[PDB]
RNA sequence: AGGACCGAACCGACUAAUGUCGAAAAAUUAGCGGAUGACUUGUGGCUGGGGGUGAAAGGCCAAUCAAACCGGGAGAUAGCU
RNA sequence: ACACAGGUGGUCAGGUAGAGAAUACCAAGGCGCUUGAGAGAACUCGGGUGAAGGAACUAGGCAAAAUGGUGCCGUAACUUC
RNA sequence: AAUUCCUUGUCGGGUAAGUUCCGACCUGCACGAAUGGCGUAAUGAUGGCCAGGCUGUCUCCACCCGAGACUCAGUGAAAU
RNA sequence: CGAUGUCGGCUCAUCACAUCCUGGGGCUGAAGUAGGUCCCAAGGGUAUGGCUGUUCGCCAUUUAAAGUGGUACGCGAGCUGGGUUUAGAACGUCGUGAGACAGUUCGGUCCCUAUCUGCCGUGGGCGCUGGAGAACUGAGGGGGGCUGCUCCUAGUACGAGAGGACCGGAGUGGACGCAUCACUGGUGUUCGGGUUGUCAUGCCAAUGGCACUGCCCGGUAGCUAAAUGCGGAAGAGAUAAGUGCUGAAAGCAUCUAAGCACGAAACUUGCCCCGAGAUGAGUUCUCCCUGACUCCUUGAGAGUCCUGAAGGAACGUUGAAGACGACGACGUUGAUAGGCCGGGUGUGUAAGCGCAGCGAUGCGUUGAGCUAACCGGUACUAAUGAACCGUGAGGCUUAACCU
């Protein structure tokens, strides 16, 4: 199904073959179910869950209530997974990390690090115009952006500078290390979306 | 890290003194080669007695690197000089009979079994 | 970008910047209360509470410190001898910022910055 | 570089709709004098929080 | 963070001596050839050290035969089988990248012998 | 001794970038050439428009030059717009 | 045309380092250049640093980088000596 | 060849590769002797070519420091 | 012709298919390997150098390949200005001469702050029919699709031999993309140190200023590539070319006219992202408001008064979020920022003081002192009691329910 988990730094694994493994450290808390949808009321199935600790100022009446229906207590956010027909789960479950003790692969979801306004040069990997030889204001800009009278346009999807990053982005196929019960956490191999302090979808790899 | 007109010293005595790589082989737009990868070699200078003359065109293969190279534990071995040994076009092997200074173990892939024996270290 | 930086550039050069906090700092040390632009008051804060750490032990070395610093030997002066044993208790936290409206001639932030004290 | 041809009073005005600055609505009063004052900031006579901190 | 810290401070090997830069450093070294484990060795002048707990490394440069060598171990590496001093340094300096561009006698560096 | 050498002032203007509704109707920044000479510069003279002057580019003659500027012939003339 | 990033002749010539009126830092004396306050995107301008390679760039090493002082040793073809 | 059209003539040198360069050959389209010919030392902000050193010129861009750009207050153009 | 900037290069591309590679097929003078030609196929991929202004071309070395074209011979309000095509000068040549020559040669100002369309980003407005907070659905759109080698199958088929597979399967690359900063490094004018000139704090000593950070040497966090992870898929649907089965018209025959199977990087899904302004404005969950009088030309009407909710915005402290808006964290029932404390890291043995030596300086105290953006704590400073917008049970017409 899948887990959402705060991303806490990396860290690497020595194997005492000697190889070291670079490894993202992610915490996954009791992910707790708050909902469950199903095909006569929504028309697909599927599980609402949560994680965390809202304090309960922070927390408004609207979603206060949406817990109480539950039972569970006000975690940070709320995140959906789809279920694949065979598993059924209820509401006011805890689901835990041993659900990944099985699994080798797995596909991380995250939100990427917001590199604001990125030029083209960066965002694209647009080649820097010639940085003397008579080159006049123009070392990193896009150059041409199109053709002429025929178009007599740009087209759509035409890459040009713009906001970069703070984007929600998956890396696949992520070989899991190891898979720590007791402290609730799930090492990965390699690295993940989003910096130290984000949150994380992390779920059984789809290509197996 | 080599590229085309990285010049390289010479590790083993077939002659030549300094090379320059003039194409990095396997592959399009290629950009480097290193660790113990094949190149193509012009000969800028080589000794009067050596087996090789000047400006002849044969293969290589980089033995060291001033780059270095990466083990798996995430340490790296570097040198102070890129260094190559010369090998005969579509023959292959090396065209010298002693090899010197080191070479690394990411050198050890069957057909330069014959330039690690040769070799007084790694 | 910036992420994870610290300190202001202030649309000056680092030489300058350095400077125009030695010469504030000193003016807070001296006058107790000062009238300055929001920003410059927040970047006083690291520069003058640390001088107030550091003239809690009075000798030498840290006298010579403050004065590698400030780079006067009043302001020296009157930390080790008053603000020293003064703010001995108080841990940290020895300035006040307070918002006082906008500046006529040009509609910059303004901020009264004290020491947490006058008395 | 320069227009084709002249834009409208109304298109100079769409323009505008956004430039129509907002009031404060927001005006705090102080606990001992009960003067009015932005909020977080010091009052004209020199309060704060109903308690003198300025000469 | 403390999840962090604790997962590297179990791996840590929590028995390395200390050495300074200057320090003419044998560092043993665990080799594969296919099916064997043999115990390689490197003696060399310790030209750089980066303390970060489990991230922590050392250049060690050796004048081997005909060229210059310098090899960055990973301290708590289990490749790293054992770290013996031989020669303390005197010198004053934490990093010693100077010593590239010199060979030979000038190359060389006072005891300590405190 | 020197139309000698290196190099500031001074005189110049080879390259590049900036600038191109400029800071500037020719400049700035970094380098650049000459720098006791056929050098350079202040002050005052003289040369007048088919005329001057020109180590000669049709260069220069008041931001104007294969014939200055101002006034006049003059509302030249225009099978052209 | 401007409280204009230009042009404008003579005179006076302090200290330390230096060959020096170069340059650096200062004295006498004079100034901070008449919009500021924030923020710290792309991109432009002026700079600093750069793993490995080292002209592969390009019309062209343009531009940058590099060399640089004093004393002493030493210094080739070629020459109108 | 500052002169050569056919032409990137042919041969040699240099380069891994040289329509440029250097040396030579004469088939001088259309050199040539004060509208000077051929030589050549020294000189050149002169044209062409090669080498060393050096380099963000480039492989291939990265980060940093300042001035704008951006936001707030004041003043307030222009071509069209 | 009251001006549509002309070659070539760079940047950035995009389409066609008459396909260069990779994919699928027929014939072959196809044993195998490798071809030859033809058919379908446009998903993706498709050199770096030497010479020349070149396009082209030749040459060297690669590559699976180094495709042909259109797009003002794409692209100068994007760059260049080598060529062409101004004014200087020269050579050859023609001309008595001024001068002239896709003949050659050396030198020779490339302006524009973007109104509209377009495009990449990013918001404000109202709408979606009580309001509000969340979580989805997915119409629709975009992105991604490259391939070498090695090794097994197997020295197996094939073949006199030499050579040498189809079909399967594993590894490991090149290129390219996405992410990240654990490692390797770069950077790091806010950290530490060395040092030249000089000026200053009365002076010594010790600091500080200025000299491009004065010049250097290291370097935390961050950002980062050259550094390390991951990716293109298997799968299915419908097919192209082609191969068939049964089977007439046409006793047979024939892949087809009924009918029925296979069949490719194309097509539709599968993978990733955006995505209800999808006005056809969707769905689920939760939350909140259940007082009156007046006027009427009886409206979904204008008011008077009492109430102001859920929530939001504003303000503040702010951020791995960011041009500004926005987005996220926190506001005392509090770790949001600063400080403070402890660690870490970095630099590399501070100062005073002692001792050694005539002096430079050396030890000793001392791995000291100082340590930015880091980690863990800590209410010491600053995040205010409020005010502010947002209301009062939410239209008519049917049908099911239903009392
Ligand atoms: C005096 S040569 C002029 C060259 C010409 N002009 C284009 O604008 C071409 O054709
Ligand atoms: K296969
Ligand atoms: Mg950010
Ligand atoms: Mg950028
Ligand atoms: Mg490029
Ligand atoms: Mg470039
Ligand atoms: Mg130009
Ligand atoms: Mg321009
Ligand atoms: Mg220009
Ligand atoms: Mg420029
Ligand atoms: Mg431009
Ligand atoms: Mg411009
Ligand atoms: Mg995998
Ligand atoms: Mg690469
Ligand atoms: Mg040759
Ligand atoms: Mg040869
Ligand atoms: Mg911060
Ligand atoms: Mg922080
Ligand atoms: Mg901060
Ligand atoms: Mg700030
Ligand atoms: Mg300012
Ligand atoms: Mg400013
Ligand atoms: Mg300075
Ligand atoms: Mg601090
Ligand atoms: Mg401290
Ligand atoms: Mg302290
Ligand atoms: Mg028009
Ligand atoms: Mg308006
Ligand atoms: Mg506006
Ligand atoms: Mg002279
Ligand atoms: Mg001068
Ligand atoms: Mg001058
Ligand atoms: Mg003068
Ligand atoms: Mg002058
Ligand atoms: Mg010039
Ligand atoms: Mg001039
Ligand atoms: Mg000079
Ligand atoms: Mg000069
Ligand atoms: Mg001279
Ligand atoms: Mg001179
Ligand atoms: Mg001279
Ligand atoms: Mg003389
Ligand atoms: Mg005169
Ligand atoms: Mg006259
Ligand atoms: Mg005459
Ligand atoms: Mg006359
Ligand atoms: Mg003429
Ligand atoms: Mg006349
Ligand atoms: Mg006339
Ligand atoms: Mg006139
Ligand atoms: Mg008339
Ligand atoms: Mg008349
Ligand atoms: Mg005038
Ligand atoms: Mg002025
Ligand atoms: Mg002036
Ligand atoms: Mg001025
Ligand atoms: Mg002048
Ligand atoms: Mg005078
Ligand atoms: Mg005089
Ligand atoms: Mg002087
Ligand atoms: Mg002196
Ligand atoms: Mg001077
Ligand atoms: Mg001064
Ligand atoms: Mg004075
Ligand atoms: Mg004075
Ligand atoms: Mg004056
Ligand atoms: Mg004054
Ligand atoms: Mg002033
Ligand atoms: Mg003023
Ligand atoms: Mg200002
Ligand atoms: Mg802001
Ligand atoms: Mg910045
Ligand atoms: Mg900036
Ligand atoms: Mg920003
Ligand atoms: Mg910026
Ligand atoms: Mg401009
Ligand atoms: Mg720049
Ligand atoms: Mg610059
Ligand atoms: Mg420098
Ligand atoms: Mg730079
Ligand atoms: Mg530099
Ligand atoms: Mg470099
Ligand atoms: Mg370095
Ligand atoms: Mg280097
Ligand atoms: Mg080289
Ligand atoms: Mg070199
Ligand atoms: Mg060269
Ligand atoms: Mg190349
Ligand atoms: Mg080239
Ligand atoms: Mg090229
Ligand atoms: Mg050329
Ligand atoms: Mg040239
Ligand atoms: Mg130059
Ligand atoms: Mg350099
Ligand atoms: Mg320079
Ligand atoms: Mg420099
Ligand atoms: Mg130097
Ligand atoms: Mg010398
Ligand atoms: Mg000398
Ligand atoms: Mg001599
Ligand atoms: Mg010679
Ligand atoms: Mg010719
Ligand atoms: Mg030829
Ligand atoms: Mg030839
Ligand atoms: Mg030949
Ligand atoms: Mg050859
Ligand atoms: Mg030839
Ligand atoms: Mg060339
Ligand atoms: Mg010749
Ligand atoms: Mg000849
Ligand atoms: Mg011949
Ligand atoms: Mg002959
Ligand atoms: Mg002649
Ligand atoms: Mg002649
Ligand atoms: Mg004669
Ligand atoms: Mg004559
Ligand atoms: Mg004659
Ligand atoms: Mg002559
Ligand atoms: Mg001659
Ligand atoms: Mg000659
Ligand atoms: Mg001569
Ligand atoms: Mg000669
Ligand atoms: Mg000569
Ligand atoms: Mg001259
Ligand atoms: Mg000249
Ligand atoms: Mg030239
Ligand atoms: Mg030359
Ligand atoms: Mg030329
Ligand atoms: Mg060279
Ligand atoms: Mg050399
Ligand atoms: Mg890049
Ligand atoms: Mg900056
Ligand atoms: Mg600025
Ligand atoms: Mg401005
Ligand atoms: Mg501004
Ligand atoms: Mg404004
Ligand atoms: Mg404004
Ligand atoms: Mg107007
Ligand atoms: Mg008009
Ligand atoms: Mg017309
Ligand atoms: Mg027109
Ligand atoms: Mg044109
Ligand atoms: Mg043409
Ligand atoms: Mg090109
Ligand atoms: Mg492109
Ligand atoms: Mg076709
Ligand atoms: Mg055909
Ligand atoms: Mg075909
Ligand atoms: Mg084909
Ligand atoms: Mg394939
Ligand atoms: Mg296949
Ligand atoms: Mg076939
Ligand atoms: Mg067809
Ligand atoms: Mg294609
Ligand atoms: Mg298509
Ligand atoms: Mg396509
Ligand atoms: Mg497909
Ligand atoms: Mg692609
Ligand atoms: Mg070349
Ligand atoms: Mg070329
Ligand atoms: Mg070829
Ligand atoms: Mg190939
Ligand atoms: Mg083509
Ligand atoms: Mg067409
Ligand atoms: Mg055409
Ligand atoms: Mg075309
Ligand atoms: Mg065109
Ligand atoms: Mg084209
Ligand atoms: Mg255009
Ligand atoms: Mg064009
Ligand atoms: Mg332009
Ligand atoms: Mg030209
Ligand atoms: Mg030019
Ligand atoms: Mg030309
Ligand atoms: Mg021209
Ligand atoms: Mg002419
Ligand atoms: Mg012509
Ligand atoms: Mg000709
Ligand atoms: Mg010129
Ligand atoms: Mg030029
Ligand atoms: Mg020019
Ligand atoms: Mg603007
Ligand atoms: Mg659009
Ligand atoms: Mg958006
Ligand atoms: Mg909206
Ligand atoms: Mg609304
Ligand atoms: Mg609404
Ligand atoms: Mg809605
Ligand atoms: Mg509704
Ligand atoms: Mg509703
Ligand atoms: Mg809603
Ligand atoms: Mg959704
Ligand atoms: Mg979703
Ligand atoms: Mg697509
Ligand atoms: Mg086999
Ligand atoms: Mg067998
Ligand atoms: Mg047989
Ligand atoms: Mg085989
Ligand atoms: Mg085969
Ligand atoms: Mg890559
Ligand atoms: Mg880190
Ligand atoms: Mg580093
Ligand atoms: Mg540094
Ligand atoms: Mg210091
Ligand atoms: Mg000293
Ligand atoms: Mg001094
Ligand atoms: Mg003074
Ligand atoms: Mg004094
Ligand atoms: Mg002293
Ligand atoms: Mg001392
Ligand atoms: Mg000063
Ligand atoms: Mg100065
Ligand atoms: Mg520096
Ligand atoms: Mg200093
Ligand atoms: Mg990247
Ligand atoms: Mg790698
Ligand atoms: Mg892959
Ligand atoms: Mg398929
Ligand atoms: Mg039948
Ligand atoms: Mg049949
Ligand atoms: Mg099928
Ligand atoms: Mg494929
Ligand atoms: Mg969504
Ligand atoms: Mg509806
Ligand atoms: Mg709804
Ligand atoms: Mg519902
Ligand atoms: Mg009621
Ligand atoms: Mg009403
Ligand atoms: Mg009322
Ligand atoms: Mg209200
Ligand atoms: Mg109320
Ligand atoms: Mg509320
Ligand atoms: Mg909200
Ligand atoms: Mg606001
Ligand atoms: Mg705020
Ligand atoms: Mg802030
Ligand atoms: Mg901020
Ligand atoms: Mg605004
Ligand atoms: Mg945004
Ligand atoms: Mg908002
Ligand atoms: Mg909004
Ligand atoms: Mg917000
Ligand atoms: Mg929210
Ligand atoms: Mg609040
Ligand atoms: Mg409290
Ligand atoms: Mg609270
Ligand atoms: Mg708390
Ligand atoms: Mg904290
Ligand atoms: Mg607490
Ligand atoms: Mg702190
Ligand atoms: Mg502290
Ligand atoms: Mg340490
Ligand atoms: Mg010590
Ligand atoms: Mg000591
Ligand atoms: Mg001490
Ligand atoms: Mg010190
Ligand atoms: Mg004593
Ligand atoms: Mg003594
Ligand atoms: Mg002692
Ligand atoms: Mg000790
Ligand atoms: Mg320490
Ligand atoms: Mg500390
Ligand atoms: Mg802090
Ligand atoms: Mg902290
Ligand atoms: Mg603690
Ligand atoms: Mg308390
Ligand atoms: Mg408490
Ligand atoms: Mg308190
Ligand atoms: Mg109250
Ligand atoms: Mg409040
Ligand atoms: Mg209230
Ligand atoms: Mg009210
Ligand atoms: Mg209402
Ligand atoms: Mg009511
Ligand atoms: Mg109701
Ligand atoms: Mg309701
Ligand atoms: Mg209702
Ligand atoms: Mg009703």
């Amino acid at each position: 199904i899948g887990l959402v988990g705060k991303k806490v730094g990396m860290t690497r694994i020595f194997t005492e073959d000697g190889v070291s493994i670079p490894v993202t450290v992610i915490e996954v808390e009791a992910n707790r179910v708050t909902q469950v949808k199903d095909l006569a009321n929504d028309g697909y199935r599927a599980i609402q869950v949560t994680t965390g600790a809202k304090k309960a100022n922070r927390v408004t009446k609207p979603e206060a209530g949406h817990f109480a229906k539950a039972g569970v207590e006000a975690g940070r956010g709320l995140w959906e997974f789809r279920l694949a027909e065979g598993e059924e789960f209820t509401v006011g479950q805890s689901i835990s990390v041993e659900l990944f003790a099985d699994v080798k692969k797995v596909d991380v979801t995250g939100t990427s690090k917001g590199k604001g306004f990125a030029g083209t040069v960066k965002r694209w990997n647009f080649r820097t115009q010639d940085a003397t030889h008579g080159n006049s204001l123009s070392h990193r800009v896009p150059g041409s952006i199109g053709q002429n009278q025929t178009p007599g346009k740009v087209f759509k999807g035409k890459k040009m500078a713009g906001q970069m990053g703070n984007e929600r982005v998956t890396v696949q196929s992520l070989d899991v290390v190891r898979v720590d019960a007791e402290r609730n956490l799930l090492l990965v191999k390699g690295a993940v979306p989003g910096a130290t302090g984000s949150d994380l979808i992390v779920k059984p790899a789809v290509k197996a | 890290m080599i590229q085309e007109q990285t010049m390289l010293n010479v590790a083993d005595n077939s002659g030549a003194r300094r090379v320059m790589c003039i194409k990095v082989l396997g592959g399009s737009h290629r950009r480097y080669a290193g660790v113990g990868d094949i190149i193509k070699i012009t000969i800028k200078e080589a000794i009067p007695r050596g087996k090789v003359k000047k400006g002849d065109v044969l293969k290589a293969v980089v033995v060291r690197t001033k780059k270095g190279v990466r083990r798996p534990d995430g340490s790296v071995i570097r040198f102070d000089g890129n260094a190559c040994v010369l090998l005969n076009n579509n023959s292959e092997q090396p065209i010298g009979t002693r090899i010197f200074g080191p070479v690394t173990r990411e050198l050890r892939s069957e057909k330069f079994m014959k330039i690690i024996s040769l070799a007084p270290e790694v | 970008m910036r992420h994870r930086k610290s300190g202001r550039q202030l649309n000056r050069n680092s030489s300058h910047r350095q400077a125009m906090f030695r010469n504030m700092a000193g003016s807070l040390v001296r006058h107790e209360i000062i009238k300055t632009t929001l920003p410059k008051a927040k970047e006083l804060r690291r520069v003058v509470e640390p001088l107030i750490t550091l003239a809690k032990t009075d000798s030498v070395a840290n006298r010579r410190l403050a004065f590698a610093r400030t780079r006067d030997n009043e302001i020296v002066a009157k930390l080790f001898n008053e603000l020293g044993p003064r703010f001995a208790s108080r841990a940290g936290g020895y300035t006040r910022i307070l918002k006082c409206g906008f500046r006529a001639g040009d509609n910059a932030p303004m901020a009264y910055i004290e020491l947490v004290d006058r008395s | 570089a320069v227009q084709q041809n002249k834009p409208t009073r109304s298109k100079r005005g769409m323009r505008r709709s956004h430039d129509a600055l907002t009031a404060v609505t927001s005006l705090s009063v102080d606990k001992t004098s009960g003067e009015k004052h932005l909020r977080h900031h010091i009052t004209a006579d020199g309060y704060y929080r109903g308690r003198k901190v300025i000469a | 963070s403390n999840i962090i810290k604790q997962l590297e401070q179990e791996q840590m090997k929590q028995d390395v001596p200390s050495f300074r830069p200057g320090d003419t450093v044998e560092v043993k070294v665990w080799v594969v050839e296919g099916s064997k484990k043999r115990l390689q060795a490197f003696e060399g002048v310790v030209i750089a050290i980066r303390n970060r707990g489990l991230h922590s490394a050392f250049t060690v440069r050796k004048i081997s035969n005909g060229e210059g060598v310098e090899r960055v171990f990973q301290t708590h590496s289990p490749v790293v089988d054992s770290i013996s001093v031989k020669r303390r340094g005197a010198v004053r300096k934490a990093k010693l990248y100077y010593l590239r561009e010199r060979t030979g006698k000038a190359a060389r560096i006072k005891e300590r012998l405190n």
